[PDB]
């Protein structure tokens, strides 16, 4: 099914007043489009989740450690995912933990 | 112009320092992003780097300098004051400029600390799964008389889920949780059966590059308090074993509630160093 | 006034009152940065209208067609806007009684011209 | 095989019909998407079209046929039953197949109804702002003795915001809100000081093209109940003025709560046609 999504990285735990660090758009229809820098890879990785965005966190880097300072960062996904409306978020204890857990996943490579 | 962070009197480190025990001749290795050795409130006397291209006496992140200052910030008329200001401070760079480090890098740092006669290892870092080489490295350090301390993790609580990370989860390591100035558990502090003791980890003011100071939150800030407390005990009673120092820190801790959330409680170095 | 800063938005039209199970009728993406981009068919006009609301998307409903009437049957249709609006996170929705009322109230507004 | 929609006994239209008053000789104009005149349960005796290439006696949408059946569906052994089944029904096509209409089109329909001796105008439609031509058309119809009824709107409530649309908001028009089978206000029913009376507007079963039946929601469904109720009163007491019929409908309505949400309440045509 077609997708029309906005992905963001925000400073904090997912509060509405949280500062936006970065955002991108992605469209997966006739072709992979959007302001996302790698639309084809992001659509392929998006469709691979089979509508379950928590699967983007299923392949963390098993060889990395992070400093244990707490400065939360939250990833968000909103729009249409394979024809279905979605509003998803996930918080990490810091940007190091985010980076290690997402492990270069094309969806958040922006 | 010297400021005493709330954590020093909270763990009663000021009482032990008042007795004349400040960590002198005790070797503490801070396994982190390095330490800004040129900081006027820190004295780095050695170390090693296991991060390619980076020197051990530089800290391009800031985390390592902050953690080091909680341990060893000098007793003078500037900046802050560490728990154990007279310690022999060693910078063991295992995390790069961006905070990232590999398990093999941490292993190299722990082995360096064991071979170079460190008394205390501080690891304000964590991973979700650990490694067999990491378990082996911390078991050997502790068996060879090193007090091994680590941040419990910042994964919070979810029902009865155990959220303690590695290396803190290993039995040879002291898993340290975070409390605030009111001795209340910080919401981010990891929980579980391996949680051993608590120490100040919210609003922790310490040294920061370049030649400055910052306030940070985390079990990263809690762990150096217990590392410094281990150094105070050993500067007062040098012939105690690593397990004796470890047992004194948990046995004399101030009970704050359920061990799942607080371990044995908030460390009391005055009672632990009696 | 008018708002400043970058925007990264997804606009949808859904069958219903804004329930999560509501059927999507149409959706588009819009990026407002140095240039107006996205899968939106008129990005520059859509960004211009957005910035003119000054962070208040209810201003998209401020210019209804003053010469149209609609039948008063209730079959709800909802417009949604999610993402970053001029540097600020947004989750906005508006329900119209039917598609006639939506069309008349939005009155060819560039944001929902997709 | 005749079905009585819940709305006919709720407004007590069945009691007035039991007295032998069914709207006979009363002219009701349904200003809408037209009426499927060939429907076996409807009898369209005239009208006019103010839409492009459509005849008045056809309905390519369905809305107009549904509204007409609530006023006038025939008392027989098929389909449904209208509030006033013996009325002289007139189709005044002012909305196109998609349901859209212009203010000038509505004005043309209201003027047609006034010139052609209609007793009751039903307008199951609304616009947000109205016009001087529209105000003039409804004021003239009411001044010339036409009972003018309209859907209050389906804009719901938001705090104390007045959400009544035009033509319902004009003082010469009866603004009709929607209640369900439990006499509870439908969430979509518009609110405000001009809300006059309520009538069934949720799950209203009525005639629908082609030769069938449908269940719809809206103040569009409520409005023809009041139009039909006006026709029943006038079939029993034909010499009452439009304001006297209007005042009987609001004076005898069943109190359901605050006038902001319910107007005078749910119409009771048995009490209104006393
Ligand atoms: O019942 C016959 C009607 O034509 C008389 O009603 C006239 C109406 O008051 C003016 O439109
Ligand atoms: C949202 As702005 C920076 O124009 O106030
Ligand atoms: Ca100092
Ligand atoms: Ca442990
Ligand atoms: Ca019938
Ligand atoms: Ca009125
Ligand atoms: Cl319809
Ligand atoms: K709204
Ligand atoms: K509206
Ligand atoms: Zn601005
Ligand atoms: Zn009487």
């Amino acid at each position: 099914g077609p997708s029309a999504m906005v992905f963001t990285v925000i400073q904090g735990s997912g509060e509405p007043t949280d500062t936006v660090l970065r955002a991108t758009t992605l469209s997966c229809a006739y072709t992979a489009e959007g302001t996302h820098p790698a639309p084809r890879a992001a659509c392929d990785a998006l469709n691979a989740t089979d509508g379950e965005l928590n699967r983007l966190l299923a392949a963390p880097d098993p060889s990395l450690v992070c400093p244990m300072y707490f400065d939360p960062v939250t990833v968000t996904a909103d729009g249409v995912l394979n024809g279905r409306r979605v509003a998803w978020k996930h918080t990490f204890s810091n940007t190091c933990v985010m980076s290690a857990n997402l492990n270069s996943n094309p969806v958040y490579a922006f | 112009a010297q400021t005493v962070p709330y954590g020093i009197p909270l763990i009663k480190a000021d009482k032990v320092q008042a007795q004349g025990f400040k960590g002198a001749n005790v070797k503490v290795a801070v396994l982190d992003t390095g330490i800004q050795a040129s900081h006027p409130d820190l004295n780095v006397v050695g170390g090693a780097s296991f991060v390619a291209g980076e020197a051990y006496n530089t800290d391009g992140n800031g985390h390592g300098t902050h953690v080091a200052g909680t341990v060893a910030a000098l007793d003078n008329t500037t900046g802050v004051l560490g728990v154990a200001p007279s310690v022999s401070l060693y910078a063991v760079k295992v995390l790069n400029s961006s905070g990232s480090g590999s398990y093999s890098g941490i292993v190299s740092g722990i082995e360096w600390a064991t071979t170079n006669g460190m008394d205390v290892i501080n690891m304000s870092l964590g991973g979700a799964s650990g490694s067999t080489a990491m378990k082996q490295a911390v078991d050997n350090a502790y068996a060879r008389g090193v007090v091994v301390v680590a941040a419990a993790g910042n994964s919070g609580s979810s029902g009865n889920t155990n959220t303690i990370g590695y290396p803190a989860k290993y039995d040879s390591v002291i898993a340290v949780g975070a409390v605030d100035s009111n001795s209340n558990r910080a919401s981010f502090s990891s929980v579980g059966a391996e949680l051993e003791v608590m120490a100040p980890g919210a609003g922790v003011y310490s040294t920061y590059p370049t030649n400055t100071y910052a306030t940070l939150n985390g079990t990263s800030m809690a762990s150096p308090h217990v590392a410094g407390a281990a150094a105070l005990i050993l500067s007062k009673h040098p012939n105690l074993s690593a397990s004796q120092v470890r047992n004194r820190l948990s046995s004399t801790a101030t009970y704050l509630g359920s061990s799942f959330y607080y371990g044995k409680g908030l460390i009391n170095v005055e009672a632990a160093a009696q």
